[PDB]
RNA sequence: GGACCUGGCGGUGCUUCAUAUCCCUCUAGAGGAGCCUGUUCUGUAAUCGAUAAACCCCGAUCAACCUCACCACCUCUUGCUCAGCCUAUAUACCGCCAUCUUCAGCAAACCCUGAUGAAGGCUACAAAGUAAGCGCAAGUACCCACGUAAAGACGUUAGGUCAAGGUGUAGCCCAUGAGGUGGCAAGAAAUGGGCUACAUUUUCUACCCCAGAAACGAUAGCCCUUAUGAAAUAAGGGUCGAAGGUGGAUUUAG
């Protein structure tokens, strides 16, 4: 029952358990596909719905997207070695932090 | 899609109980007047006990009307306590204070 | 009655007008199981 | 309308109407989602029963083949529904009422056999505001053409009044009122000679739609189409129905397409109206306001009609009669601009305001065309107090101010000398969206170099001179890359140097290297006077070598100032006679 | 955006022009930088420009002393006066004697049907009946629960038809057939 | 101990609009009501279905105004003239806040058979009373 | 700081513009017609009197921003700069040094005010220290202008006054003269009228005091007040009475016979009576049951 | 509080004088002391209109006949 | 302006009293005012009158499952203003009346009024 | 293994206290009898959850059918639902709480001390601490500024609920899901909480406290009638006329 729905921020807080995700969407964009005037296409003034070849190749770009996605989130970060892998001997943090004081180092 | 199948059966319950209130209503006075003769109510009893048991109204549970919640239903706003404790304690529902008297 | 309510969420969600981040929830996540399971 | 958030408020007319068409889109938008799911609203909650809100069935219940299938797809309008199924009933032979084949007959010469428009027609009116100013002549041989139906030979309509067994005097005045509509004039013509010929009646609007098939009849004179004017209205009196306004008027509007030779007939047009008793309408007046406004015109006599029209008009309300009412206003201001007359401008002005006449600006178009006019009458012959009031009670409440209307409002500015007021008008323009409008900014920036001002004026000027810079600068990739126009540097250059904004004045100097442009010997010589005041010497032999690259031929001079004002090394004199000499 | 409207607005200017109707807020209208809100410790009042609780305040800008002034010089327009009937309530009663109680109880939402809004009661005075003597003891043994004695005052209720109208014509019709019931001289009066 | 609307300290990073912030039992003194229907007063009788359109409403926009709507809205109830005054954000096209608008200035009243108005009041960022 | 100067002139533009929306644009609006104005303006309705809409200048809106203690120099102005509190060591500096030159030719401020004056934090003995030195000022022997020093951070007092408030005497009804006062006791109400002279009678509801009250203890009650002032048989009575119980009804009596008879016994004497405790109300009322107990304070079975 | 909704103009003598819709049997018999007793009922009846007091009265009348 | 004097004689109402129930005595008594200062200009006699506060407060479990003596106690504050209208005319009414009415507040907000229009028996 | 840091503990010292709690004290009870209602155990073909404080008239401000998830028997397959599941895990959680709390602490960011260790940071006649923020406090509700309410952070107890609802993980979809019809709530016993008593400051009647008279106790059981309901639990009358003689240890509340 959209009644019984919820917001997503609450939905996750119990998913991740950690106290012990939309961003891919345009505005109008539906399953159905009924492109609308003020949504999607601008503001000719003609009402039209696209068809089952402009919806499949289109939704099939968006689902290409989201995989490309999970590849920007699983690269492989290089981390310099400090000692051995998996210590904190020979890691060099960066410049220490300019000095309110107007510093620099 | 309606919360669960409870509330989908009294959601049944209701609607059956509200045709058939006007047959149910005639007969059963007819049972509880003093005038007519002692057999000539025996029959309109069958009529009774014979209309269908869903809407009778003795199967009417005031539930919640947002999440199924038999026990612990305030009449006023048809909500549960934890559910009208929600939306009163999130500011939304108008008058409602904390008691501090 | 919970149908139009319901079914009406659904249409204009399907229309694309409605963006309920339930149903972002659990297509999601029905996704993801199908994947394996 | 709009929102009364800051962020919300439309800038221009443009963006007004984008807002508007926009809301109008999520309202059809709206309906066609209700409509297509009319189950998801049928549960009405208000009491009394709104039907106005209830959603609206568009499918036929009716799927019999019956007479009321057909009155009931005549009144949805389905014009292929309603020809499929009437052909249905000649198949089943059932005998089709002479009323309902008459509505069918209605909607077949209504729609020119087509469906109506899905879209609601508001459309046909995107020309852009950059071409307001040449050649109505062309933009009427390409304006005057809605893309309508052409009556098709052997067309639906035709089929079934030919299929009918009883002609009536309905069937045929809607059948002529179909092709006049879709420009049949000369079938329309032959058939009334056919209801002539089958003793039948012709209606008002038959009688109308019948004068204007003879006046857009192709290749005959004015005085042969007048004649045959006057023979259809004696047949409407012998006829005996009685002429009306709308009659009159299309009568007006034909006229109006006859032009010179057509003025005197609309007067004996508008007596005969007098006379007969109907009241002559808005649109009656603006049809002869705009058959006697032509240009070209030497006369203006024709002209003067405009005040014999005030003068039966002042102090009347008026209510809705015919369509080109709202049209009436925009063409007297359109001869109160063409004429220059401040007092009758304002007597229709008031006329306006009289009651409810303000209604009869009509359309958002019309609107902005008038209160155009009206402002540019009022910034070219009042005075500035009061145009500035006029200024005020009308921008931007009643309408926002068009590109070229800025250049004027300064005019009279100009005119009066009251360049303070000069600032704040440039905030709201940049306000209403003319951040980037090169002729205005222009305007601005000669009227505000022009002359020295006093000095919290100048540093005023300084300030609106730094955005304008800022705006120039904060134009990238625009395929109108506009170069830097070398008066607009030359004035920003001459006003930071007014008001003391050296540096600024010296990096833009290194802007004109830049850009190229040749920069104006009043600035040079602003320029050497702040070297003069700062007593810098590399400045002053900057400006000079500027001068040289560009070889002014004021560079001598320069440099003889130079010599005369300055402690210079030799090094440095050297230089500067090197320069000379290149020059020389 | 866009420099408000509120410092583009002057003094002497027409407030009632500026809000016709009742409305929720909307600061940037409002020439007024009102602050709502319980302070935090080192701070203020929250501003104007955003508020919710200068939202959830019903808001009475539309309607100030001058636009309650102006307003009804229009509405001024629909009114007649009342007679010299006096505001001695005996002189109304001599004058025009029943009383009736016919109320509306307006709600506000989707619909107006309170069924409760059909109460009509009706109070009459014998003292203003004036055509009553022992027929006088025959309408109070008729109606048992009303007339109280310390005021003489006769209380018929009507709610049993789904209209104030047709409640309005019951009192009336009940009110007349208890008064031609009354002087009804019946054939039992004698034996009593 | 008490969690009802309460949000708790975080690490004094955490934006939080006075709405938010202010707990169950400052509920109108010092808060007041998102929602002004009459119908939780002494004698009246919708006050439940008025509920439970309430809901319905804060779901509607909030779907329908996707990530948006700075903090939660005013659904206030004169006459038959249900009020959505909102406290929108300045991210999103303004054709797109006039369309949904307009999509719900009718959509809503064709559900609930009355004039339904919508006031949006944009603004720039997502206010912050304090940082918890 | 800017931020202040444009909020001045926001609130005046303002405050001329709040008085063109009411009717008193004539340039005089003051603080209580402007608090009034905002009340009508927008219904308040929030137990909070800081929780609900404002029009003040900003001056007592925005806090006081402490300037700024040194230039562009570096060098800070106050020679105590570097002891983090120079008002407060300025001022002790100061005092000491009245002392030592007095030494030589021969309520109070709370911690928050002076926290306040000297727009610096302050430590409980800083305070406590600060009095100690002002009250070896004053009870050492100084002249006027230490006297206004101390003064300036002396405060006032504002004392209340404990005489019972006199009725006036209605000399009225045909000729008689009596006092009608009231009073109130665990939900019971009285309103009772003595007249000066009368040798005793009361009329309780319409009856005596006999038949309203049949127990002695009540009799008792209601002989009270006399029986203190000694005018027994001297006044006579008459009280209406509604609401609370056989005791409270006789307490609310008993208080409002004592406080009109206040008029009619002398000054000193209703002093004494109110020292002899008839002329105070009883605060003491019923309490509430609370969820989760079986009483007011009572609670319910095993706890530990 | 009562606009729209005419009842075809009951006006007061259709709703509680169900007489002109008794159709009177012999008075003296309980079922017309019934038909008092429901008749009196359906008068106090403001919820209901006046057709469904008549289709009431109708239900009866069939079924009484009916046995 | 359209007026329009038909043909009946007057309704003659007598005491239109008007019961002002609400959440929020700062809503009422703002209320009082501009029904005062409207009935002044209006020349209706009005009076003032303050129905007095009922709360309705009751009771509810805190914790979902168990833990009934941790109660949760809930009230609303209803409070009313009589604002009573006396001698006043039947045209006089459907105007002031009307006016406040569309002028209504709202949640905080019921307008419930009694008429006692006058008459002549039959 | 040696030596420490921090915390917890000590049938750990000194001092100062608790006040309805620590004792001596004050008032009314529990524990003894009957009844009502939970729970354990036994039973049944017959739910689940709470289970020292902080479960035990607890989810229930409430089960004859319904509720209902239990059991029996018989049926349904794109099933009110782009299914469902009251299936398993409260040791994945959101949610809403208990408890310490009838507390006052929790602290970002710095700085110093400790040979730059875990860590620690007190002296107002002052020896290194400064502090935003949450909490108490303050301000609010009720009749006052009093009292009572509300409020009480960080964390503790993997404390309570996948069964309010939502939900991760794993499972079922001939099933663990869906519907219909009929039964499940009985005591060889035990215990928790209440109600009423064992009378004489009592009992019955008037009266609602100035009398007459007596010189006791079931809200159980059986019978009658009524209420509501399709179908009796409740209510009134009748009848009867129990055990019971103010309850040990211990304990509760104010
Ligand atoms: C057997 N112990 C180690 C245990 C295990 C689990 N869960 C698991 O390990 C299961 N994990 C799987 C399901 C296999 C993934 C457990 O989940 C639990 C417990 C302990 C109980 C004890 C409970 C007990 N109660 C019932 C009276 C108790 O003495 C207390 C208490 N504080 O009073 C508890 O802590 C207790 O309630 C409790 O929480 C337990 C568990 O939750
Ligand atoms: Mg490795
Ligand atoms: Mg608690
Ligand atoms: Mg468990
Ligand atoms: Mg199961
Ligand atoms: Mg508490
Ligand atoms: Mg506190
Ligand atoms: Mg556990």
């Amino acid at each position: 029952s959209f009644f019984t729905k919820l917001t997503a921020d609450e939905l996750w807080k119990g998913a991740l358990a950690e106290t012990g995700l939309n961003r891919g969407q345009i505005i109008g964009e539906g399953r159905y596909g009924f492109l609308w005037p003020g949504l999607n296409v601008p503001l000719v003034q003609t009402i039209a719905q696209r068809s089952k070849e402009e919806q499949e190749k289109v939704e099939a770009d968006m689902i290409q997207q989201r995989e490309e996605w999970d590849r920007k989130k699983k690269m492989k970060v290089k981390r310099e070695r400090g000692w051995s892998g998996n210590s904190w001997g020979g890691i060099s943090l960066g410049p220490p932090d300019p000095g309110p004081c107007g510093e620099t180092y | 899609h309606y919360v669960d199948w409870r509330m989908w059966r009294d959601v049944k319950r209701r609607k059956m109980a509200y045709e058939y209130a006007d047959e149910r209503l005639r007969i059963n006075s007819l049972r509880k007047n003093t005038i007519l003769p002692k057999i000539l109510q025996d029959v309109a009893d069958e009529e009774i006990a014979a209309l269908p048991r869903d809407s009778c109204p003795v199967r009417i549970r005031n539930r919640c009307v947002m999440t199924s919640r038999p026990r612990g239903v305030k009449r006023r706003w048809r909500l549960s306590r934890i559910v009208f404790r929600h939306l009163a304690d999130h500011g939304q529902l108008s008058g409602i204070q904390r008691a501090t008297w | 009655n919970h149908h139009t309510y319901a079914e009406l969420m659904q249409t204009l969600r399907f229309l694309g007008l409605y963006r309920d981040e339930h149903q972002d929830f659990m297509d999601e996540q029905k996704r993801l199981k199908k994947l394996r399971g | 309308v709009f929102q009364d958030d800051p962020y919300l408020m439309p800038a221009s007319s443009l963006e007004s109407r984008s807002f508007l068409l926009a809301k109008k889109s999520g309202e059809n938008v709206a309906k066609f989602i209700i409509n297509s799911y009319p189950k998801y609203f049928q549960k009405d909650i208000a009491e009394p029963h709104i039907p106005c809100l209830m959603p609206e069935y568009f499918e036929p219940q009716i799927k019999d083949i019956s007479e009321a299938a057909l009155k009931e797809r005549i009144e949805l309008r389905k014009v292929k529904a309603s020809v499929d199924m009437f052909d249905q009933l000649l198949q089943a032979g059932t005998t089709v009422s002479l009323e309902t084949t008459n509505s069918l007959l209605d909607l077949l010469c209504y729609y020119g056999d087509q469906e109506p428009s899905t879209d609601y027609h508001f459309q046909q009116t995107g020309q852009s505001e950059a071409l307001e100013e040449e050649n109505d002549e062309t933009s009427r041989r390409k304006a005057g053409h809605q893309f309508g139906v052409t009556w098709r030979a052997k067309n639906n309509a035709e089929r079934i009044f030919s299929l009918m067994p009883e002609k009536n005097e309905h069937s045929y005045c809607t059948m002529i009122r179909g092709m006049v509509k879709h420009r049949a004039y000369e079938q329309a013509l032959n058939l009334y000679t056919e209801l002539l010929n089958n003793r039948l009646h012709a209606d008002v609007y038959t009688f109308n739609a019948l004068i204007e098939a003879t006046v857009c009849a192709i290749n005959e004179k004015f005085e042969e189409k007048w004649s045959k004017i006057l023979e259809l209205l004696r047949h409407m009196v012998a006829q005996k129905v009685k002429p009306n306004l709308q009659t009159f008027n299309t009568i007006l509007k034909c006229l109006r397409r006859f032009h010179v030779f057509a003025r005197s007939p609309a007067l004996q047009v508008l007596r005969e109206m007098k006379a007969i008793g109907i009241e002559p309408s808005l649109a009656t007046y603006h049809h002869i306001i705009r058959l006697f406004d032509q240009p070209g015109d030497p006369l203006k006599r024709s002209s003067f009609i405009i005040y014999d029209i005030m003068n039966e008009l002042m102090g009347k309300r008026f209510s809705p009669k015919d369509p080109d009412d709202d049209k009436f206003f925009q063409s007297a201001m359109s001869i109160c601009s063409s004429l220059r007359d401040l007092e009758l401008a304002y007597q229709v002005h008031g006329l306006l305001k009289t009651g409810d006449n303000w209604k009869f600006i009509g359309p958002d178009q019309h609107r902005n065309f008038y209160y155009s006019k009206f402002f540019d009458l009022i910034c070219l012959m009042e005075q500035i107090d009061v145009t500035l009031k006029w200024y005020e009670d009308l921008i931007p409440s009643a309408y926002f101010p068009h590109s070229q209307t800025m250049i004027h409002l300064l005019q009279a500015l100009d005119v009066a000398n009251r360049l303070e007021v000069i600032p704040k008008i440039w905030k709201d323009s940049k306000e209403y969206g003319h951040t980037f409008r090169s002729d205005l900014r222009e305007e601005i920036l000669m009227l505000m170099a022009r002359d020295k001002h006093p000095p919290e004026l100048q540093v005023a000027f300084a300030d609106c001179a730094a955005d304008i810079k800022s705006a120039y600068e904060s134009q990238p990739i625009r395929q109108t890359a506009q170069d830097w126009p070398a008066t607009s540097l030359n004035c920003i250059a001459i006003l930071f140097l007014r008001a003391g904004r050296t540096q600024e004045a010296w990096k833009m100097l290194g802007l004109f290297r830049k850009h190229n442009k040749i920069p104006r010997s009043e600035l040079l010589n602003e320029l050497m006077d702040s070297a003069k005041v700062s007593n810098s010497p590399s400045q002053a032999i900057e400006v000079v070598e500027l001068a040289s690259a560009f070889s002014l031929p004021i560079c001598e001079g320069l440099t003889q100032r130079v010599m005369s004002d300055f402690a210079i090394n030799q090094e440095q004199k050297e230089a500067l006679s090197n320069l000379t000499a290149l020059t020389s | 955006a866009l420099p408000p409207r509120t410092e583009k607005m002057a003094v002497d200017q027409d407030w009632p022009s500026v809000y016709p109707v009742a409305a929720p807020f909307k600061p940037s209208a409002v020439p007024l930088p009102v602050r709502m809100g319980y302070p935090v410790k080192k701070g203020v009042p929250m501003a104007k420009e955003g508020n919710l609780e200068l939202l959830k305040i019903p808001n009475f800008l539309h309607l100030t002393p001058v636009a309650i002034k102006k307003h009804c010089e229009a509405l001024k327009d629909f009114c007649t006066e009342w007679p010299a009937a006096l505001d001695s309530d005996e002189k109304c009663e001599k004058h025009f004697p029943i009383e009736i109680d016919s109320t509306d109880y307006v709600s506000s939402g989707p619909s107006v049907r309170n069924p409760r809004a059909r109460v009509v009661v009706l109070r009459v005075k014998l003292s203003s009946l004036n055509l009553d003597d022992h027929a006088k003891k025959k309408l109070i043994k008729l109606v048992g629960e009303r007339y109280c004695k310390t005021t003489d005052v006769l209380t018929i209720k009507t709610d049993r038809c789904p209209l104030r109208r047709q409640n309005y014509d019951y009192a009336v019709y009940l009110l007349t057939v208890l008064y031609h019931e009354s002087w009804n001289t019946e054939e039992w009066e004698k034996s009593k | 101990k008490n969690r009802a609307a309460r949000v708790r300290v975080s690490k004094g990073d955490k934006p939080v609009t006075y709405e938010e912030a202010h707990a169950p039992h400052y509920i109108a003194h010092r808060k007041g009501w998102l929602s002004l229907h009459t119908g939780n007063l002494d004698g009246e009788d919708h006050a439940a279905e008025r509920t439970v359109e309430d809901v319905f409403l804060r779901k509607f926009m909030w779907g329908t105004f996707p990530g948006c709507l700075a903090d939660q809205l005013v659904l206030k109830r004169r006459g038959n003239q249900l009020e959505i005054c909102a406290v929108v954000l300045r991210q999103l096209s303004p054709h797109k806040y006039y369309f949904l608008v307009g999509y719900s200035e009718t959509l809503l009243s064709y559900f609930y058979k009355c004039p339904v108005r919508l006031h949006l009041q944009t603004v720039p960022s997502k206010v912050v009373y304090k940082y918890l | 700081e800017d931020f202040i100067k444009k909020q001045i002139e926001e609130f005046n533009i303002g405050k001329r513009h709040l008085a063109n929306m009411m009717g008193e644009d004539p340039e005089t609006f003051t603080q209580e017609d402007i608090d009034r104005a905002i009340a009508y303006l927008f219904p308040s309705g929030l137990f909070e009197k800081r929780a609900r809409p404002v029009m003040k200048h900003p001056e007592q809106i925005f806090p006081r921003q402490r300037a700024i203690q040194w230039g562009e120099d570096g060098r800070p102005f106050h020679y105590l700069f570097y002891t983090g509190k120079q008002s407060y060591y300025s001022l002790m500096h100061d005092v000491y040094g009245m002392l030592l030159n007095l030494e030589k030719h021969q309520r109070w401020l709370i911690k928050e005010e002076l926290e306040e004056m000297l727009v610096e934090k302050l430590s409980d003995l800083d305070y406590m220290q600060f009095i100690r030195l002002l009250e070896k000022l004053l009870t050492s022997q100084c002249g006027a202008a230490e006297e206004e020093f101390v003064q300036r951070f002396r405060r006032s007092v504002t004392l209340e006054s404990k005489k019972q408030l006199i009725e006036p005497v209605q000399y009225d009804e045909q000729g008689m003269a009596f006092s009608k006062s009231e009073g109130k006791r665990k939900t019971a109400k009285a309103e009772a009228i003595v007249y000066k002279h009368g040798s005793g009678r009361i009329k309780v509801n319409g009856i005596d005091y006999q038949l309203y009250f049949p127990i002695t203890q009540d009799r008792e009650q209601l002989m009270f007040p006399f029986h203190f002032v000694d005018r027994l048989g001297k006044h006579d009575v008459t009280c209406t009475v509604s609401g609370g119980g056989r005791s409270a009804q006789a307490g609310a009596i008993r208080l409002a016979m004592a406080k009109a008879l206040c008029s009619f016994v002398t000054e000193d004497e209703v002093e004494w009576m109110r020292q002899a405790g008839l002329l105070t109300t009883d605060p003491r009322v019923r309490e509430r049951k609370k969820p989760g107990q079986e009483g007011a304070r009572r609670k319910f079975t095993w706890k530990k | 509080n009562e606009a729209g909704f005419d009842d075809d103009g009951s006006e007061f003598h259709e709703h509680i004088f169900l007489e002109k819709h008794l159709e009177s049997f012999p008075k003296q018999g309980p079922i017309r002391h019934f038909m008092e007793l429901v008749t009196c009922g359906l008068s106090k009846n403001p919820y209901l209109s006046v057709k469904q007091k008549v289709e009431h009265i109708e239900w009866f009348r069939n079924y009484f006949n009916e046995k | 302006p359209v007026v329009t004097i038909s043909d009946e004689p007057d309704i003659l109402y007598k005491r239109l009293s008007v019961l002002v129930k609400g959440h929020d005595k700062a809503v009422l008594d703002s209320y009082e005012y501009f029904a005062v200062l409207a009935a002044k200009e209006l020349g209706i006699s009005i009076k003032v009158h303050e129905p007095p506060r009922k709360i309705e407060r009751f009771t509810l479990l805190q914790s979902v499952h168990i833990y009934k003596k941790h109660r949760v106690q809930y009230e609303m504050r209803t409070l009313y203003r009589c604002l009573e209208l006396e001698h006043l005319t039947g045209s006089t009414a459907d105007v002031y009346l009307e006016y406040i009415q569309r002028n209504l507040p709202e949640g905080v907000a019921m307008e419930v009024t009694k008429t006692q229009l006058e008459q002549l028996p039959e």
